[PDB]
């Protein structure tokens, strides 16, 4: 698969800002008209994926009810960075975080899995 | 002392230490025969059983004082070590120490290490190792650690003098081990790259490779001056090209009509795609780059609605430009190596104009050929010394009667001749195989092959029963023939390759052929006396291939879409080992620029540049060293053949002798049996006409008429109908010249007589030309002007310039040299044809009828193999759809002649890639090719390049240079390429470079002029001026395309300051050296150079201010190159080679005059023949045979054989739908748009052969002779 | 390939005459759809009246007593890209003397581009009763015999002169 550098497990104290890093490596130059980004969240291994962040020629956020307005971005496609923020993380936010990356002309699709753990 | 073998003991160590203490209290070279690593002299005799592989006392008296002990193995080798305690832990007498030397000296240890290294290389070949290779890597690391640690225990690490670290190969081993241990503990392509350094240990392990590597190092050391001169010439030519063609390759045709208020600047920003650029710039069909244009009349033209503009990127991913000094240097190095140089030639001509071909002519002749020949001369001279030094030191019952009868049958002058004739008949018979066959032809071929193999097996069995098998397997030819017989029987019992193995029996003719034996000597010398050099070459190629794979395979696989529109791997890549090896081999053949472009696109500029330059330099050095080594070991050995010529009375000769004995016995009896059964005025006229013909005025008039007639020939192009007056004038001048030449012929007839006129070859040539002219004139007068071969006879008017051959003495002497070399040239050409016949027959057996394919003719793309697998399907597509063709490859292996053409294309590396792609894609007859289905057919082409290209080129050069040397020595030691008058100038201008002493410019009497004179004569002044010249050169290199306005002014002022300083130096040299400054030629050169510098600066200022002329401004500004040409003064290495070039200049002028005459004749022929062929492949709107200039450009391009396949390709098609035999061609009465395959093939093959014989051979032999002269 | 050869300016009464009009494309590999229009201004007349028009492989002939049945197509055939716009006159008359204009309308086809060009060629026809012989051939043919005679005279003069010198030494 694509070179996607993903931390295995992320633990962040409850009630604090959590930086969730997702990054990749590929040939070519980043094209805004072509970049496709999946941002999925799951409450468990078998839980259904939920889309919260998106990139269709720009940054598009779906404003999920379970996340309210706590989801933010700190990446720019040029530096191969697509990391996302969760301000004021909650115990409900514990689960599985995933970032699929699709950067044409590269036909391979990235896949980076993070299991977020929230401490007391 | 034959009995000097004493065990090393503590008493011996104490005695050595005591002597050292005596020497130290009182305060020569080692014997070569006893030095470590070689064999002990035979004078010592056999080693005692208790002395071998044991610590023994030193034998060299020089080492007797110091503490050194010796160990000798059973292989009779001298190993020297240090008696000091290794690491101050173990003594030489230590128990484990003794075992350490015992296992260190064994040859089994060396065998084990070699096996481990070979297995390591084999595993290095893999690109995706499986999971279980980790254990094998651990085993290799452990074996290497064990091998190194044994050496550490015996000889010590660093403290002594015969220790581990003192050997550089041990340095390499230690670096390998530490870099292998570092990775596993630390725990990417760079890291696995270091693994190739294990393969470099083969040089140390395998005996004899160290000496070869050392000799290669010395050969490199002898190329310092040539390398410096090459760098200087490349830099000067790159500066010239940067001044001339800066930004010219950015010319594009931008559309005139723009919508939505768009502009060039507006549209240039939002364009990142190939299609978007296609929408605004003109592209040719299936082209990756926008079409180049120019602002001149002789440049390329834009389609209606487009205008030329300098914008965008340069062609070939932007890597081809003269924008910066570095890109210009890359372009000039590419020109010097002549790698794809015709593409740059055509691009530059299209962008700048056809008048700029003079730059390419100068670069190719003065720079490319000359520097390469200099490199060859220097390397060959270095190898000659090395070889001289090497040889100089070396010099210092009933069945018994049955087999007796069979032995009587073996009687040679008939049976051996019969077998030779059968071999010749068999190889002729197998050459009749071709793809389109009837069944009866195939059956008769099979029957003939079966009969021939039966005859050969019968002769084998007859010899085996005549002479017993014990000494039957003694002659190499006999075991060879048994091998062929066994292989043929095995093939009969059971691929396509196996059938052609019997072709090797053609080599049996070497016993009588003295040149086939030369070829076999060259071939066997590579794996014999020069086997170590070939092994080093193979190891180097393997290392380069593995390095390329490990460095760029993943980059190729993951960055595919940057170098391929289909996002798939290209034809040439470094993903796996086989393709990386193919790329390395292609680089060794001289083709590196395009694969380097792909590498730089997928993996970065710096890494690919470094790797490709290293591969080029090292591999070219090794290949060329092997080439000269073979050429000198096989050819220069023609000084003494101790054995007599064919001790068996020349077995074939007795066959001829026995036959002519019967012929003489028959001829004498046949004649006998028939006889038994049965005046003053005439000689005055002769003398007067003799006086007329040899008069100088008559000769000058005839020469002028010849030149005028050739110039008139050069006028009949496709545009002759646009100029009616010139056409009429030429038609009447034709009759005038015919009258003049008929009169000249009659005068020479009356003034020489029939005997002398018709015993002269030049007179015969002139007579034949005038007869063809007279027949043409008679046919034109009588009205029989357009029937039968009369147009073809008119076409032969292009041979008229041959009349100038006998009127210029330089061309006459070059033609005489060619004629003298003709016999050996024909002999070696016949040998090379015989050798290439085997390869052509093999290619016919492999690739007959397998190059056909469905193609979608709209884009020329082959249909997949999922749909239309095979031919019936192509016809189905022909009805199912349109623009579908079942198309062959024009040049293929369909028959032996087409195979010869394909092998000529492969040997010259021109058009070979298409043939290789077709061959590796081949599946079967009437089957659609699959991409790299027969991938390992590349091996066929590799073997052919090794044998039919490398070895045949070796034989060609050797024999031709031998013939030239024989011609030179026959005349008494004079150059065979220079006229009698040229020799006097040669002697005088050779003496011009030998006057060592001169009067030392007496100092002026007065004060200030003396006080600046002594400043002039100081060497520090000259060094400072040289440094200033180098700085001016640098300021020239820093220029680039679109730099700035501030940078332009700064550079202009820096150049002005440099000009002022140089003029001041010249003037201050004139204040001193009163009128003595003009004595030295170099001072005259400096004075003239500063004059041109000042004049050019002022003229460029005037042109830029008061005038408008960019091209002429650039040409004028090119004059500042003269300032940096003064760098030659302070260089003895460069001056000597340039003196050799000036030595060779006259012979080069004569050879170039002959070459230009041949080019003129071929240009007239091409204008006559190929002026209307279809514009495809190498012939386009700019490079064709329509006018004289275009034909001259094409012929200059193919003089180096560059792109002759592209020029030949559209002439090969002669039938629909490949052409239109009824094309209209508005403005002319000619119909049809395709050429004659026979005429075109003869034209191009003959021209490339003549160019190879003339330019390459002569340039080398004249450069070689002048280099020898100037190196004394 | 294509060469723009100018038309001959002299026509012979009663004979057949071809008026050349060749307009080659700047680049020969480009695709175009071309049609032509011819206008003729007779001598003594001011306006350039139209005579014919050729488009889509069919020649449309206008009303003209001077060209009612004496004009046939002599240009490119079997194509829409016409680089040869020449016409043929099957019976030359005194009314054919004048100035001809050959209007060429070429429509180039490109990737996303369509360019509409126009080329006008002017041809002057002078009808004569007898075909005059060109002055280029008159001088050239005379220059042949002048050079042939002078060169022969030069050779014979030296040959005769050399005989006197050589024969003198014999005696
Ligand atoms: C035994 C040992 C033998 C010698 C081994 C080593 C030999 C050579 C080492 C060369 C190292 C080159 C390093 C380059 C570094 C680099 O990154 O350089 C960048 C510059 C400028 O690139 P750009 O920004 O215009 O590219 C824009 C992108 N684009 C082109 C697609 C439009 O590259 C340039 O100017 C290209 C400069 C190329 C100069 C010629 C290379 C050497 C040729 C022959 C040497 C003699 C044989
Ligand atoms: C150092 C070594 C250098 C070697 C340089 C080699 C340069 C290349 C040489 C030759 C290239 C061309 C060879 C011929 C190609 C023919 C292609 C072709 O079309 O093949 C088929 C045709 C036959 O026509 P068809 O199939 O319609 O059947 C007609 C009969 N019907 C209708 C009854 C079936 O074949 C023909 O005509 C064949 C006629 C010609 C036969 C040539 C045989 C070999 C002779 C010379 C070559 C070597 C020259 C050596 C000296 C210079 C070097
Ligand atoms: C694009 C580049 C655009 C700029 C180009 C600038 C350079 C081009 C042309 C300027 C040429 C200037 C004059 C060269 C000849 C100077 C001269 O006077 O040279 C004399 C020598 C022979 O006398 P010597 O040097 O043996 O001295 C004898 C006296 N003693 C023994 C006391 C030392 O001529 C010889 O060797 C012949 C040397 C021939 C050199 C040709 C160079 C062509 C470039
Ligand atoms: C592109 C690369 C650059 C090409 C152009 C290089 C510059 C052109 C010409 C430079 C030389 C101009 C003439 C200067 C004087 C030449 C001379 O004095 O002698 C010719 C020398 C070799 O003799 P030398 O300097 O060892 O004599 C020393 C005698 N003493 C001891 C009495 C001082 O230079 C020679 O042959 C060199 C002759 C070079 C020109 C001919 C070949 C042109 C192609
Ligand atoms: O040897 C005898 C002659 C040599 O030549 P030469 O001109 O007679 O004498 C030259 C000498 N230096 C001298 O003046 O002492 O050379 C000869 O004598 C050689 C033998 C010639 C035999 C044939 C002569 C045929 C007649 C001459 C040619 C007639 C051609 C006619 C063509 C048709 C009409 C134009
Ligand atoms: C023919 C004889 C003289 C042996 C020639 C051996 C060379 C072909 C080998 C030996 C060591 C090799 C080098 C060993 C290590 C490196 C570092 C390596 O570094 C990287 O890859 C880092 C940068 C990057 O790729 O991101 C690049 C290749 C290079 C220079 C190798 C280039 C090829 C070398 C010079
Ligand atoms: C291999 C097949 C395709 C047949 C090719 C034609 C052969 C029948 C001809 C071509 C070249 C010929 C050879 C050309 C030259 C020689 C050398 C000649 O001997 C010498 O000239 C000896 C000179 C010396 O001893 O100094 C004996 C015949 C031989 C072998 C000829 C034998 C017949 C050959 C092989
Ligand atoms: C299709 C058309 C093909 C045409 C081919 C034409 C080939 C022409 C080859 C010309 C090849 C050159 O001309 C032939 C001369 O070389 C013959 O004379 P020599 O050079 O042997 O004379 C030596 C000097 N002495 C001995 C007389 C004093
Ligand atoms: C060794 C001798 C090697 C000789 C090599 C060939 C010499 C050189 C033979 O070609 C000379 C060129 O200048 C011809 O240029 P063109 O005529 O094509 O330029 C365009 C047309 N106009 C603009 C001039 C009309
Ligand atoms: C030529 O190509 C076809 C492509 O499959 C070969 O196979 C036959 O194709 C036809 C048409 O698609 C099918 O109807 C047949 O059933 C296929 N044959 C078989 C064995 O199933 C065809 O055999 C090829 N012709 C030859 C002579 O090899
Ligand atoms: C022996 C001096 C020649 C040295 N040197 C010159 C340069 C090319 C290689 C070598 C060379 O020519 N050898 C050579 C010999 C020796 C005889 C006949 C044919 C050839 C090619
Ligand atoms: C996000 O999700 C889709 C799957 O629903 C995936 O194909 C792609 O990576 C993203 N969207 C698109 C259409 O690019
Ligand atoms: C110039 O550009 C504007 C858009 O920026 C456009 O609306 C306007 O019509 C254009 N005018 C011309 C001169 O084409």
């Amino acid at each position: 698969s694509m070179e996607v550098t993903v931390p295995a497990t992320l633990n962040v104290l409850n009630g604090s800002d959590a930086r969730l890093p997702c990054t990749f490596n590929s040939c070519y130059t980043v094209n805004h008209k072509q970049f496709s980004l999946n941002w999925t969240y799951q409450e468990c291994n078998n839980c259904s994926e939920e889309m919260f962040l998106q990139f269709r020629m720009k940054i598009i956020n779906l404003k999920l009810e379970r996340f309210q307005d706590r989801v933010e971005f700190s990446g720019n496609p040029s530096k191969y960075d697509v990391s996302v923020m969760l301000r004021n993380v909650q115990p409900e936010d514990e689960g599985i975080y995933n970032c699929y990356i699709m950067n044409p002309p590269d036909r391979h699709r990235g896949h980076g899995k993070i299991h977020l753990q929230v401490l007391m | 002392g034959p009995q000097s073998f004493v065990h090393f003991t503590k008493q011996s160590l104490a005695l050595i230490e005591q002597r050292i203490a005596e020497r130290k209290s009182k305060e020569p070279k080692p014997s070569s025969d006893l030095e470590a690593g070689k064999q002990l002299p035979f004078i010592y005799g056999d080693i005692p059983p208790g002395m071998v592989s044991e610590p023994l006392e030193d034998l060299d008296p020089y080492y007797a004082d110091k503490k050194t002990f010796i160990v000798l193995n059973k292989g009779k080798t001298i190993f020297r070590f240090n008696a000091t305690p290794a690491l101050y832990m173990l003594s030489p007498f230590s128990p484990l120490r003794r075992i350490s030397i015992k296992i260190l000296v064994h040859s089994l240890f060396s065998m084990l290490i070699m096996c481990t290294i070979l297995t390591n290389c084999i595993f290095m070949t893999m690109n995706n190792p499986p999971d279980w290779t980790k254990n094998v890597e651990y085993t290799f690391t452990g074996i290497y650690t064990f091998e190194s640690l044994v050496k550490i225990l015996a000889r010590g690490f660093c403290v002594g003098e015969f220790t581990f670290l003192r050997d550089p190969w041990n340095w390499l081993d230690f670096v390998v081990i530490v870099f292998a241990y570092l990775t596993e503990f630390v725990n990417v392509s760079a890291l696995r790259t270091f693994r190739v350094l294990r393969a470099l240990k083969t040089i140390s392990v395998i005996p004899g490779l160290k000496t070869i590597v050392g000799a290669l190092i010395q050969s490199v050391k002898k190329l310092s001056d040539v390398m410096i001169l090459t760098v200087f010439c490349l830099s000067v030519f790159a500066l010239i090209g940067l001044q001339l063609f800066m930004g010219n390759l950015k010319h594009k045709c931008f559309r005139n009509s723009l919508e939505n208020n768009e502009t060039l600047e507006s549209i240039m920003n939002t364009l990142e795609s190939e299609e978007d650029f296609r929408k605004y710039f003109y592209y040719l069909e299936g082209s990756k780059d926008a079409l180049l244009c120019g602002f001149s009349t002789d440049s390329g033209q834009c389609p209606e609605g487009y205008t030329c503009v300098k914008i965008g990127r340069n062609p070939d991913y932007g890597y081809t430009s003269f924008d910066t000094f570095s890109w210009a240097f890359l372009a000039l190095f590419r020109l010097m190596t002549q790698d794809y140089w015709e593409n740059l030639y055509q691009q530059t001509l299209r962008a700048a104009g056809k008048t700029y071909m003079i730059f390419f002519v100068v670069v190719i002749f003065l720079g490319s050929f000359y520097l390469i020949n200099l490199i060859l001369a220097v390397v060959a001279m270095a190898y000659e010394e090395q070889n001289q030094a090497n040889i100089e030191e070396a010099k210092q019952p009933y069945w018994i009667k049955f087999k007796k009868c069979i032995y009587f049958i073996v009687m040679d002058p008939f049976v051996d001749l019969a077998i030779t004739i059968c071999i010749v008949l068999n190889t002729l018979f197998m050459a009749m195989e071709h793809h389109p066959m009837t069944e009866e032809f195939k059956n008769v071929l099979a029957i003939g092959n079966l009969v021939f193999t039966g005859i050969f097996a019968a002769e084998m069995v007859l010899k085996l029963i005549a002479m017993d098998p014990y000494e039957y397997f003694q002659v190499g030819w006999n075991i060879f023939d048994s091998l062929i017989v066994t292989l043929s029987l095995v093939e009969l019992f059971l691929l396509s390759v196996l059938r052609s193995f019997r072709l090797l029996r053609v080599f049996k003719l070497a016993k009588s052929w003295p040149t086939l034996n030369m070829l076999i000597k060259i071939i066997g010398n590579s794996v014999g006396a020069l086997g170590n050099l070939t092994l080093v070459l193979a190891i180097i190629v393997f290392i380069f291939a593995v390095v390329g794979m490990q460095l760029f395979g993943k980059s190729y696989k993951e960055c595919v879409c940057k170098i391929n529109d289909d996002c798939t791997l290209p034809r040439w890549h470094m993903n796996d080992f086989f393709h990386s090896f193919l790329i390395v081999f292609r680089v060794l053949c001289g083709e590196w620029i395009e694969t380097m472009w792909d590498c730089m696109e997928v993996a970065g500029q710096a890494m690919c540049l470094i790797v490709y330059m290293m591969v080029m330099v090292i591999g070219n050095l090794v290949v060329l060293n092997l080439f000269l080594a073979l050429l000198l070991s096989s050819f220069s050995s023609d000084n003494l053949t101790a054995i007599e010529e064919d001790p068996d009375a020349n077995n074939l000769q007795i066959a001829v002798t026995r036959i002519k004995k019967g012929i003489n016995y028959v001829k004498q009896t046949l004649r006998e049996f028939i006889l038994k059964a049965f005046g003053k005025i005439w000689w005055n006229i002769r003398k007067t006409c003799y006086k007329i013909v040899e008069h100088s005025w008559f000769e000058s008039f005839i020469v002028l008429m010849i030149l005028l007639s050739s110039g008139a020939l050069a006028f009949e192009d496709i545009y002759i109908e646009r100029k009616k007056t010139i056409k009429i004038i030429l038609e009447y001048a034709d009759k005038i010249f015919t009258y003049i030449f008929i009169l000249e012929m009659l005068l020479k007839w009356i003034a020489y007589g029939y005997k002398t006129y018709f015993t002269n070859a030049w007179c015969w040539l002139d007579f034949l030309i005038v007869d063809v002219s007279l027949v043409t004139l008679v046919a034109n007068t009588l009205g029989y002007s357009d029937l039968g071969p009369i147009k073809s006879l008119r076409t032969l008017r292009a041979l008229r310039p041959l009349r100038a051959l006998s009127r210029f003495e330089g061309m006459r002497v070059v033609v005489n040299a060619l004629i003298g070399a003709i016999p050996s040239i024909m002999n070696v050409l016949l040998v090379c044809l015989i050798f290439w016949l085997i390869f052509s027959i093999m290619g016919v057996n492999l690739f007959a009828g397998k190059f056909y394919e469905c193609i979608n003719t709209t884009d020329g793309s082959r249909f997949p193999a999922s749909q239309v697998p095979n031919r019936s399907e192509c016809f189905a597509l022909m009805n199912v759809s349109q623009n579908v063709r079942w198309k062959n490859l024009k040049v293929n292996f369909d028959n032996v002649g087409l195979g010869y053409l394909s092998l000529l294309q492969v040997a010259t590396f021109k058009g070979w890639t298409i043939i290789m792609y077709a061959a590796v894609d081949s599946v079967n007859v009437d089957k659609q090719p699959k991409y790299e289905y027969s991938l390992y057919m590349y091996i066929y082409f590799v073997v052919f390049i090794i044998f039919g290209s490398f070895f045949t080129l070796n034989l060609f050069i050797g024999v031709i240079i031998d013939n030239f040397n024989q011609q030179k020595k026959k005349l008494g030691g004079q150059d065979i390429f220079m006229t009698e008058e040229q020799k006097k100038y040669y002697n005088a201008m050779k003496k011009l470079g030998s006057k060592k002493p001169q009067k030392p410019i007496p100092r002026p009497g007065n004060k200030i002029q003396g006080c600046i004179f002594d400043l002039v004569t100081n060497q520090a002044f000259d060094i400072s001026i040289m440094v200033l010249i180098c700085l001016n050169m640098v300021t020239m290199m820093v220029e680039k395309e679109g730099q700035s306005q501030h940078m332009t002014e700064v550079l202009y002022w820096i150049n002005v300051v440099f000009i002022i300083l140089f003029t001041g130096e010249c003037v201050l040299k004139l204040i001193s050296l009163r009128h003595y400054y003009f004595t030295v030629g170099w001072n005259i050169f400096d004075f003239v150079v500063v004059i041109i510098s000042i004049v050019g600066m002022f003229l460029a200022d005037l042109i830029e201010t008061y005038f408008v002329s960019p091209t002429l401004f650039r040409v004028i500004r090119l004059a500042r190159i003269g300032r940096i040409l003064r760098l030659v003064k302070g260089a003895k290495g460069i001056r000597t080679l340039l003196f050799a070039l000036m030595m060779s200049l006259p012979a080069l002028f004569n050879i170039g005059l002959l070459l230009f005459l041949v080019m003129f004749i071929y240009a007239i022929f091409g204008m006559s023949n190929f002026a209307y062929v279809k514009k495809e492949d190498g012939i386009n709107d700019m490079f064709n045979f329509e006018t004289f200039g275009n034909s001259m450009i094409c012929l200059f391009q193919i003089t180096t054989s560059a792109g002759w396949d592209g020029l030949l390709a559209p002439i090969l098609n002669s039938k629909p739908p490949d052409c239109d035999p009824k094309k209209v061609h508005p403005g002319s009465s000619v119909e049809g748009d395709c050429g004659n395959p026979s005429v075109g093939i003869f034209y191009f093959v003959s021209y490339i052969i003549i160019s190879f014989l003339v330019v390459v051979n002569m340039y080398i032999a004249v450069i070689l002779e002048n280099f020898s002269v100037a190196t004394e | 390939g294509c060469v723009e050869v100018d038309s001959e300016t002299e026509a012979v009464y009663g004979m057949t005459f071809k008026i050349l009009c060749i307009s080659c494309k700047r680049r020969s590999e480009t695709n175009a759809e071309t049609f032509t229009e011819w206008t003729f201004r007779q001598k003594g007349t001011e306006e350039f009246v139209k005579i014919l028009r050729y488009e889509n492989e069919v020649l449309q002939l206008e009303e003209d007593e001077r060209f009612e049945g004496r004009v046939v197509w002599n240009g490119s055939r079997g194509t829409k890209d016409l680089q040869d716009l020449s016409i043929f006159i099957t019976n030359v008359t005194y009314n054919h003397s004048g100035d001809y204009e050959c209007h060429v309308y070429r429509l180039l086809f490109f990737e996303n581009y369509e360019h509409n060009t126009s080329v006008v060629k002017k041809i002057h026809i002078e009808v004569v009763d007898k075909a005059n012989r060109d002055m280029a051939s008159i001088v050239s043919e005379i220059m042949m015999y002048v050079l042939i005679v002078v060169l022969t005279i030069w050779l014979v003069a030296e040959m005769i002169y050399c005989y006197k010198k050589i024969a003198a030494a014999t005696e």
